[PDB]
């Protein structure tokens, strides 16, 4: 008929079993039937976030009609999803659109058993409006008056106000039905009702453990989608990943593998290679950071809380103040933690807070408000975590930011949320937030008080850092931090191992020349004793290795005294550990 | 087809003719889009990633995986057409011309039932053919895409995903974000080794293994 | 003591040209 060439008969689709079972949502299927029987405002527009089942309510209304579970005034009605696309299509002539829509409305009045459903009712504005032609909105607006057109609509909450609301005429006629996002317990009952559809398409079996896990892990580890689908996304893709393996049981663990592939958040059950890797994680971080054992443990307590499914899910996975002297591995541990969790230290979201000392550079973190330039791409904090929710976020030099930025990041440590420029909350609950401070190094001289006093450079330096911390930060900002770690000065024995870590970068660049770099134990002892400052640590060692090894090697390579295919052995002439260690000089001899 | 040849490029016909570059690696991403395409509803992967990480290549690696039989029986012998939205807009000057072209495309997909669609630059589906009173291509596809009766691969950059697809929150739901990550340097050397014969044959040169280790490291 | 008043630039653009649908 006229309605089949435009609309899709949902009632006929419910007779043939082509609509998904809409379990739950019953209190709002029957509420749509209440609104259709009202005096005015008798057009139910289903408003709700995209994915909560607005189309499913009317698909559940079609299944209620074919089961005889409707009132006799809505008995044997034929729901038609009038798509505007088939109504515009064709129409290569004049009035073609108004008469194809008049023939729809004449067929609704003639049979009289049609409940029209206009999915995406906001798209009614500007349909078939051709040059010298009136859109589908202007044609129906009238019919609504006569009440000769009970329609059901379905918009989002944004696009309801953005259009349908505004129209004042529509207001006294359209009635917004809240289609709420279901709870987890409601979603499990949706997934139980949808077992036989997804167990038959994928020819798998979906356990009760998987569907409880699908609705729980989707509410927890997504902030961009909505319960019904977000959890059907996990069920359907796990049954799809399972049917690639049989070419038949979807479990709790198979859902978390799909959530791990999709959000990027490791929620899946730890493999044996990765379980022992988190056991040896402090040992694996010590391959890249020397010493700082109290700090490597505290970021080890945080990652192992997360992978034991055991952190507070109202609060970020790790929250840290790294504080202490300059150069002892605060940024290096943050890079090593990101190199652990991701294999690459450029996966660290490194938000260098020293360039945020203006009051209003907080718009770089969360984005511009809408309508102000750069809103559409705004947020270098929020968008990098909207994409990678499991992240290590480094706020390096946090004390060099403005105070209004901390109040923005105060909601972060409290709720795990951050309202960005648009207004969407970005889930920070799976982030390791590291707020690197350099407080306790602006006076660092073995800090002493007055005289006659008789373990001052830590046990004491630590409380000076914590005193400079709480006088700079809000006390409610620091109570939310999980662990405030004041770092140690690097001891002389840690500088000796820091030589090996820094020669290995220089030796690795000589491997690109097919050269080796062997240092004697006296050579590493001389770099360590001239690279040791007890107040800075490891950057005086870096500068020493540049001045004494790299700048000398850069001449020897450019002289071609040493060249490719040649092991540069670094020994020291003069001095023997017992002297002051500054009359001695390195010598560079190539061997092979 | 014949309706869909003038609005699409068959990538599986291009993969049989050796006209697609080899896609080295990316097999966790081709496996991922074969999962999303094997889903019951919302069976639509959008390949999000930074520009030039190989989002278009994953589909071209998928189209090579179809014609070499390395797909499941769900994706077996699917003819993957890259829907040219620019061809689909072009010459639609009368009312409903764009919409009837897209309905004729979608009717040809339903009758054949072996067509994966690749809408490269999926963000250009919003407002595609949305003239005066002209229902865009997004509103036509959104009923088909939500119920799984249209298998469509999108590919969008991460910037164009937050600027155009996340601003139409109904449309981003219909697509599953398959994150196509940037390759590592070791993965990129593997890509260059497998692309070596295409650029040696084109430039009549020989590319040393040193040159591709350098090209991934220095870039 | 001083305050800098910044200046929130707004996004302002000319109206969009439209493309027409023909009815013969
Ligand atoms: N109560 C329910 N019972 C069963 N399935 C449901 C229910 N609610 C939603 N669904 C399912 O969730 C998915 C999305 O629902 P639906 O498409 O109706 O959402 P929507 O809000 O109309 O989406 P959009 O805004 O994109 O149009 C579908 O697979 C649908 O069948
Ligand atoms: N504990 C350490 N273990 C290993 N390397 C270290 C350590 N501390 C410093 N380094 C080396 O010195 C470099 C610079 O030090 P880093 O930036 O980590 O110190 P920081 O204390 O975070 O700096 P700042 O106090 O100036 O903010 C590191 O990238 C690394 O090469
Ligand atoms: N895994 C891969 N194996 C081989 N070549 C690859 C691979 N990934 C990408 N390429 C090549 O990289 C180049 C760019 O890839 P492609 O065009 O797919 O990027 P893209 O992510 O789609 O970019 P854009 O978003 O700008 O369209 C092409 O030469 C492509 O063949
Ligand atoms: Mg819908
Ligand atoms: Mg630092
Ligand atoms: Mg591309």
């Amino acid at each position: 008929l006229v309605l089949d060439q435009f609309g899709r008969n949902l009632t006929a689709a419910a007779m043939e079993g082509k609509l998904d079972p809409v379990i739950g949502r019953e209190k709002e299927i029957e509420r749509v039937m209440q609104v259709l029987s009202r005096r005015t405002k008798n057009n139910p527009v289903l408003i709700g976030e995209p994915g909560v089942g607005k189309t499913a309510v009317v698909e559940g209304l079609a299944q209620a009609i074919v089961h005889g579970e409707v009132p006799e005034t809505l008995k044997d009605k034929q729901l038609y999803t009038l798509d505007l696309g088939s109504l515009v299509a064709g129409s290569r002539y004049r009035g073609d659109f108004e008469e194809r829509l008049k023939k729809v409305l004449k067929e609704i009045n003639t049979r009289g058993d049609i409940i029209l459903f206009i999915d995406a009712l906001h798209t009614l504005v500007g349909a078939g409006a051709a040059e010298g032609a009136i859109d589908a909105a202007s044609i129906l607006k009238p019919k609504l008056a006569r009440g000769e057109l009970q329609t059901i609509g379905a918009t989002t909450l944004d696009e309801y106000r953005k259009y349908i609301e505004k129209d004042a005429a529509l207001e006294r006629r359209f009635q917004p039905v809240q289609v709420g996002e279901p709870t987890v317990e409601h979603t499990i009952e949706i997934l139980k009702g949808l077992r036989d559809r997804y167990e038959a398409h994928h020819r798998v079996s979906i356990t009760d453990a998987a569907m409880v896990a699908a609705a729980t892990l989707a509410d927890r580890y997504i902030n961009d989608r909505f319960l019904p689908d977000k959890a059907i996304d996990l069920i359907d893709e796990a049954g799809a990943r399972m049917r690639i393996r049989r070419m038949a049981e979807v479990d709790d663990e198979q859902i978390a593998e799909v959530l791990g592939n999709w959000t990027g958040i490791p929620v899946f059950k730890l493999t044996e290679a990765e379980t022992t890797r988190l056991l040896r994680m402090e040992e694996e971080l010590h391959k890249r950071i020397i010493g700082q054992e109290d700090a490597v443990k505290a970021v080890s307590k945080a990652i192992r809380r997360t992978r034991a499914g055991l952190k507070d899910p109202k609060r970020p996975s790790g929250s840290f103040i790294f504080a202490g002297p300059s150069g002892v591995g605060k940024t290096e541990l943050s890079k090593a933690l990101a190199n652990f969790l991701f294999g690459d230290d450029d996966a660290l979201i490194q938000i260098d807070m020293g360039e945020f000392h203006d009051r209003f550079t907080a718009s770089r973190l969360f984005g511009a408000p809408p309508g102000y330039v750069g809103y559409e791409e705004g947020g270098q904090l929020t968008e990098k975590v909207r994409r990678k929710p499991f992240s290590v976020v480094l706020f390096d030099a946090i004390e060099k930011a403005h105070q209004e930025i901390y109040n923005s990041l105060l909601q972060v440590l409290e709720d795990g949320r951050l309202t960005d420029g648009q207004g969407r909350t970005v889930d920070f609950k799976n982030t390791v937030l590291i707020f690197t401070s350099n407080l306790g190094t602006s006076d660092i001289s073995k800090p002493v008080g007055l005289g006659f006093s008789k373990e001052n450079d830590y046990e004491r330096m630590k409380q000076k850092v914590n005193d400079e911390l709480k006088k700079h930060f809000r006390p409610e900002f620091l109570n939310r931090i999980d662990d405030i770690i004041v770092f140690h000065q690097l001891t002389r024995e840690e500088i000796i191992r820091m030589v090996d870590l820094m020669i290995s970068r220089v030796a690795g660049q000589l491997k690109s020349k097919d050269m080796a770099l062997v240092l004697t134990d006296a050579a590493k002892a001389l770099l360590a004793k001239r690279g040791f400052d007890p107040v800075l640590g490891a950057r005086p060692l870096r500068r020493t290795i540049q001045r004494e090894i790299e700048d000398q090697l850069s001449e020897k390579i450019l002289f071609e005294e040493v060249g490719p295919g040649q092991v540069v052995t670094v020994d020291v002439d003069n001095w023997d550990g017992e002297g002051p260690g500054e009359d001695a000089v390195f010598t560079f001899t190539g061997t092979r | 087809s014949l309706v869909l040849d003038q609005f699409g490029r068959n990538l599986t016909a291009a993969a049989m003719e050796g006209k697609l570059d080899p896609v080295i690696g990316r097999e966790k991403e081709i496996e991922r889009v074969m999962q999303v395409l094997s889903r019951r509803t919302k069976n639509n992967p959008v390949l999000i990633g930074e520009p030039g990480v190989g989002k278009t290549a994953v589909v071209e690696g998928l189209a090579q995986a179809i014609v070499h039989g390395e797909v499941p029986e769900t994706l077996k012998d699917k003819q993957l057409y890259t829907l040219d939205l620019g061809s689909l807009v072009a010459g639609s000057r009368y009312r409903g011309d764009f919409e009837e072209r897209l309905k004729k495309v979608l009717k040809e997909i339903n009758t054949r039932g072996d067509i994966i669609l690749f809408i490269d630059a999926l963000h250009t589906l919003v407002g595609a053919g949305a003239a005066e009173g002209a229902i865009d291509a997004a509103s036509i596809l959104k009923p088909k895409l939500a119920r799984g009766e249209l298998q469509t691969i999108g590919a969008t950059t991460l910037d164009e995903y937050r600027k155009y697809i996340e601003k139409d929150a109904a449309l981003e739901r219909r697509f599953q974000p398959v994150q196509v990550g940037e390759p590592t340097v070791e993965h990129t050397i593997e890509i260059l080794k497998g692309l070596r014969d295409r650029y040696e044959a084109h430039h009549r040169v020989s590319i040393t293994d040193a040159a591709m280790v350098a090209a991934a490291t220095l870039a | 003591m001083k305050v800098l008043i910044l200046a929130c630039l707004v996004a302002l653009a000319l109206a969009r040209e439209l493309e027409e649908l023909n009815v013969p």
